[PDB]
């Protein structure tokens, strides 16, 4: 078989969002209050993540179709997904040799230490790291990775979501891309679709314990004054 | 509600 | 004459208050988002500015009295008198020799230039370089500068105020003590007292056209996603 | 409201 024209567009209008939107130089952090190393961290984890949101939302703008949904439909899929989306873009960064995520320096290398410096528990970050290490080992194509960051972005089973068949047929249509995708241009990759669906399980229970710790953070002035106002926007409870 | 969600939206 | 016994603990008081809540070493602000030189400088002055609402706060606590009133007025007073509370405190590093306010080393060193590009005009910028100008002029004792700004905060003509009565007692004791250290204390300084007088009132100008310029900066959400959670609560409007 | 300020107020 063969890729259709407009699933090869869709493919590389993913591609360039990414590229537009992940500086593989990390060269932003260096902006960010720096990392110490009580919650030594919190501050600039708290600015990469609120980087990183910034760039999910660049991304997701370039997403066929997500532009069109109306501005309700746009925060809700966000507030519900940026945490996992940013989840699956740090792979990009993830090291299987030294466990962590290396963003050019040592200064911004990450190790699941620094991370529990910044209010998180092993709880979480157990397995995060088990989920980043097998995605880690899916070994996807640049194709591939694009593709299910959109997939998760567009997931209509998200609390707040209105326009819920309009965007499950965006979905469709993305999921009918990678599946062919995979078939045609991955060699021995008859599993790979299905374990990336998985991936997308694993991101709602990774999603989940992230939000009651970062509740637990929030509900503490000391530490939620630390945040930047996006974080607090869009990790935040309010409808 | 989501003054920078909205801006960054365009 | 002489100052009283009480008159003598007061100024103790603010002046460990105010040595406890101002590091001469500025060694902090390499915590802070770094200046860069649209608004190049504002996260590094939205840090700045609200690592010193922090000590303005703690010094605040640390005023005879102010503990004891209720948590509204403390609020009350913090959110008017911050602002100003700020710009005395930073006669402290304020050069004339530089015209800056120079926090121990080049990278700490801001010229006027450098709070343009935080968002702020000449129209807030001249007056309070000539207020910092005239302000150091005085030669001010430590003791006269910690009561200078115990007096700001401890105005009970500030919008929210409820006890005003009670305020305006604690803020006739500082007064007193003021009048009584200069008479005493410090020689030749029979036009001081007016002087310092005068300086509250430029503050309240100083304070509009602050107030002026940051509504228009927390009117525009990509400025306003760079301050910080706590200038957002102290500077803004709820009541 | 004020839920920073109450905090660093003690
Ligand atoms: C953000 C990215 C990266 C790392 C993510 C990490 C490790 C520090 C990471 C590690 C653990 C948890 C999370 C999820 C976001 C979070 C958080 C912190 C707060 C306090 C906001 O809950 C992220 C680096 C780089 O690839 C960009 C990507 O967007
Ligand atoms: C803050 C302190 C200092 C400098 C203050 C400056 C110059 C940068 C300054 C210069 C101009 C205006 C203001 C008032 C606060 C402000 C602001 C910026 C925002 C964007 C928040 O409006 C302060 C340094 C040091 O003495 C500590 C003091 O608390």
């Amino acid at each position: 078989h063969m890729l259709s024209d407009e699933q090869m567009q869709i493919i590389n209008s993913l591609v360039e969002a990414h590229h537009k939107t992940y500086d593989d130089s990390y060269s932003d952090f260096v902006r960010f209050r720096p990392p110490v190393r009580r919650l030594s961290m919190l501050p600039h984890l708290a600015d990469l993540v609120s980087y990183s949101i910034q760039k999910v939302i660049g991304f997701a703008k370039m997403i066929p179709g997500f532009r069109d949904l109306t501005a309700e439909d746009q925060i809700a899929l966000l507030k519900s997904s940026a945490i996992e989306i940013i989840m699956l873009r740090s792979n990009q960064s993830f090291s299987l040799e030294d466990m962590s995520w290396s963003c050019g320096g040592p200064d911004f290398k990450y190790c699941i230490n620094d991370v529990t410096k910044a209010g998180h528990t092993l709880e979480l970050l157990e397995p995060l790291v088990k989920f980043q290490v097998g995605l880690k080992k899916l070994k996807l194509h640049e194709e591939e990775h694009v593709l299910l960051m959109a997939i998760c972005l567009l997931s209509p089973d998200r609390p707040g979501v209105q326009d819920h068949v309009r965007i499950e047929a965006l979905q469709d249509r993305l999921c009918d891309v990678l599946q062919a995708y995979i078939r045609i241009q991955h060699p021995g990759g008859r599993l790979l679709y299905a374990k990336m669906i998985q991936k997308l399980a694993d991101l709602r229970s990774l999603n989940e314990e992230h939000s009651k710790q970062y509740r637990s953070l929030s509900f503490q002035p000391e530490h939620s004054m630390q945040l930047t106002p996006l974080v607090l926007e869009v990790f935040g409870s309010e409808v | 509600k989501h003054k920078i969600l909205h801006r960054l939206l365009q």
